[PDB]
């Protein structure tokens, strides 16, 4: 289960996800305080 | 970022936090010894190389470094010590001979059993 | 990216709140689409785990598809299988060497220093030398002793180096190598593979037919056949490779192995079945469901302790049998095996060789690199072939003067 | 946020004129029930 | 195999001889459509303007009117 | 049939959030409002707001 959870296709869409939702975290914050 | 690199850290981080709060827990209820304390500087003391003790010496009497000196200082030991134990790997120690090895890396001596006792 | 302000978002009070935000239209978008991931997984993972509840399995083999010959065990069997292709052990060195000269061209194990002695011949512009070293000076001739002769083979190396790179050129060039560049570790695997079909670079030179397309004749006619005939069993090799390691990871679990292979030179097909080992059935095969599949240790050393004990509740007192069972037992009852023992009968082949490297005691040292083998044709009897062929060639060489 | 409560406040008019009141009954202000008479 | 065959068969004949919903009278416990049956009704999020265009040719591609 | 058309996770989402977007926030807004009572009104309604709350 976790050699199919933890493949490494797998791998790369979570990283790339979670670059993305901290990107946008990060980029509303700024556009929140920028207000 | 590089999941791949994150969880051995992750672990690593895990165990090793884990073995300095079981330190905590014990120096607390049993508290430290006083001087068997230098028992345990004296025995890790005592496997040091011989190549190190060059600047234990120079440890001890004021001319170390200032922080960096020694931070190059010990690193040219630590590569002899490299080049060193290279060559006991590949052509031996210094008292011992190709035979020798041939004899040491095929296990045909028993460790002796009647010296032992 | 303003996308829900054409026409026809009005209506809904979240998606007007989202005309006024940029990055809230952003997240929800991001959010959609993780969404759609999750649910594929959610999906892709019940359907590669519930087809293991209804898999049923022979209960004759056990699911191994397959049972023993006897006749075997103890111009032979002929119900039992046609032998394999590596039980000829007499073939094993050969077919190592082609395959791992075949391999050999694949190899990127030593890919950095290739490239830079490529890059170091390619141009010879650079020298960007250094400071030459404190130069040493061989013992000369006429001094024989093996430390000396070591010294003057390891100052003979430059003028061999350029002779050989004169007999055979950098690797890179003679393609007999993988390309220069064509793949490296820390690109894409979909460019790698790009890079590699793009002309024949899946096979060796050998079997190229680019270097054959070019001469095929009335003589032979095999010129282009003969190396077709040899990519074909290559690619059954490989894919023979590919479904042998896909058995090994089933059965790395305990899953049924996905490939029924066709019995062997000591194993029957079993009839119960057709030598399908298992299959699908609609029915929930409760046992992997509840988890009691296999047979709890104790209750199968008890099986094969009462099958390995037969009894004899009768005795030879009454019944006049005084024998032990089987036929011929008047004719059952009519040197060194107690001490050295038996003779192994399966490796008389390198016999020979052996007294070889008996006879020659300078064979042994650390100088000599043999390929291998053990026939006449191969490894050691090739050197010795060579050395006295050559000593005498030479000798009688000296006859002519 | 900010521009959260900004927007919601655009378009306050158009969310719904329900008015909850609110009810007392201990201020003198308030009536009975039985306070109203002929009736 | 003939009788484990002809079993389906005299089913399917039987459910054939069935033909429609003539003889069948109404029934309140089992409305027609499944959303009346089953309290079904759209709420207000997810509601666009200019989906019931949508909704038309949605209707449109199962009236069978090859206009669409 | 009637599992498979519930509202999925975005509806959800539309629905717990606009939730806490409209009918918590927005009452407390018009509480303010008409207590304390075109872009330029509603600054300092987001102003004299911030300054008391
Ligand atoms: C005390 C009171 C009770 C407390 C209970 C606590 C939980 C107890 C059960 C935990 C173990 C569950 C189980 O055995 O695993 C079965 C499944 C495997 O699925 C399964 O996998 C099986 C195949 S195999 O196991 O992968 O080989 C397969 O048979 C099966 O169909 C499939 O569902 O394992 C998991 O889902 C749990 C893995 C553990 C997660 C680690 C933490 C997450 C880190 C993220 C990385
Ligand atoms: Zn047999
Ligand atoms: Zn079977």
């Amino acid at each position: 289960f976790l050699g199919w959870l933890l493949a490494p296709g797998r791998l790369e869409f979570y990283e790339k996800a979670a670059c993305v939702a901290i990107a946008l975290r990060v980029l509303g914050i700024v556009i929140a305080i920028s207000t | 970022p590089r999941l791949a690199a994150v969880m051995p850290d992750a672990v690593y981080a895990l165990v090793q936090g884990t073995h300095k709060l079981g330190e905590y827990a014990h120096d607390l209820v049993f508290p430290p010894t006083p001087e068997d304390l230098r028992k345990l500087e004296q025995q890790v003391n005592a496997t040091i190389p011989r190549e190190f003790d060059r600047v234990r010496q120079r440890y001890a009497e004021g001319k170390i470094a200032n922080d960096e000196q020694l931070s190059s200082e010990l690193e040219d030991a630590s590569f002899n010590w490299y080049r060193r134990q290279l060559r006991t790997s590949v052509v031996g120690a210094t008292d011992e001979e190709l035979e020798d090895v041939a004899v040491r890396k095929l296990r045909l001596e028993p460790p002796a059993l009647q010296a032992s006792l | 990216m303003g996308q829900f302000y054409s026409r026809e978002f009005d209506g809904d009070p979240y998606v007007d709140l989202m005309r006024s935000l940029p990055e809230r239209e952003l997240v929800w978008w991001a959010q959609k689409v993780i969404w759609l991931a999750e649910g594929f997984t959610f999906v892709d993972h019940f359907a590669r785990t519930y087809p293991r509840l209804l898999q049923h399995k022979c209960q004759r083999c056990k699911g191994a598809g397959v049972m023993t010959c006897p006749a075997c065990l103890g111009g032979g069997c002929r119900v039992c299988g046609t032998a394999c292709a590596w039980d000829a052990e007499s073939e094993w060195m050969e077919r190592w060497g082609e395959w791992e000269s075949r391999l050999a061209y694949y190899d990127k194990a030593t890919g950095p220093l290739m490239d830079e002695w490529y890059e170091d011949v390619l141009n010879a512009g650079n020298l960007e030398e250094d400071t030459p070293p404190v130069e040493d000076d061989p013992p000369g001739p006429e001094v024989t002793g093996r430390w000396a002769e070591h010294d003057r083979a390891l100052h003979k190396d430059k003028k061999r180096m350029a002779a050989l790179m004169r007999r055979w050129g950098h690797p890179y060039d003679a393609d007999a190598n993988l390309g220069y560049q064509i793949v490296d570790p820390t690109a894409s695997m979909g460019e790698n593979v790009w890079n590699m079909a793009q002309v024949y670079n899946s096979l060796p030179p050998e079997l190229n037919p680019l270097r054959t397309q070019h001469l095929a004749d009335r003589g032979g006619g095999n010129t282009q056949a003969a190396v077709e005939a040899a990519r074909s069993a290559f690619d059954a090799q490989v894919v023979m490779e590919a479904a042998l390691l896909q058995n090994l990871e089933a059965a790395a679990q305990d899953l049924p192995k996905p490939h029924r292979l066709p019995p062997t030179a000591g194993t029957v097909a079993c009839n119960e079945c057709g030598g399908a080992a298992w299959g699908y059935s609609f029915f929930p095969n409760t046992a992997v469901m509840f988890g009691l599949e296999r047979p709890f240790w104790g209750d199968t050393l008890a099986r094969l302790s009462k099958y390995w004990n037969p009894t004899q509740v009768a005795d030879p007192a009454r019944t006049g049998q005084l024998l032990p069972y089987g036929e011929g037992g008047l004719r059952r009852l009519l040197a060194l095996e107690a001490v050295v023992g038996k003779a192994p009968a399966t490796t008389g082949r390198y016999r020979r060789d052996l007294e070889l490297l008996l006879a020659h005691p300078e064979l042994r040292d650390g100088a000599l690199r043999v390929p291998g083998g053990w026939g006449p044709e191969g490894g050691l009897q090739t050197y010795l072939r060579g050395q006295q062929e050559e000593q005498a060639r030479m000798q009688r060489r000296r006859d002519l003067a | 946020y900010r521009r959260e409560m900004l927007h919601v406040a655009s378009k306050l008019n158009f969310r719904t004129p329900a008015r909850e009141v609110r009810i007392d009954t201990g201020s003198p202000d308030f009536i009975k029930w039985d306070d109203i008479n002929g009736i | 195999a003939a009788v484990a065959a002809g079993w389906h068969l005299a089913s399917f004949a039987l459910n054939l001889a069935f033909w429609g919903v003539e003889g069948m009278p109404p029934d309140r416990y089992w409305p027609t459509s499944p959303r009346i049956r089953l309290q079904i009704r759209p709420g207000r999020y997810g509601n666009m303007d200019g989906g019931q265009r949508v909704y038309m040719d949605y209707l449109a591609r199962s009236e069978g009117v090859p206009l669409n | 049939f009637s599992t498979i058309t519930q509202p999925d996770t975005d509806l959800i989402a539309r629905q717990e959030k606009g939730t806490l977007f409209w009918d918590i926030w927005a009452d407390f807004l018009v509480t303010a409002a008409d207590y304390y009572n075109e872009q330029n009104s509603l600054i300092e309604n987001i102003s004299n707001d911030f300054d008391n709350l």
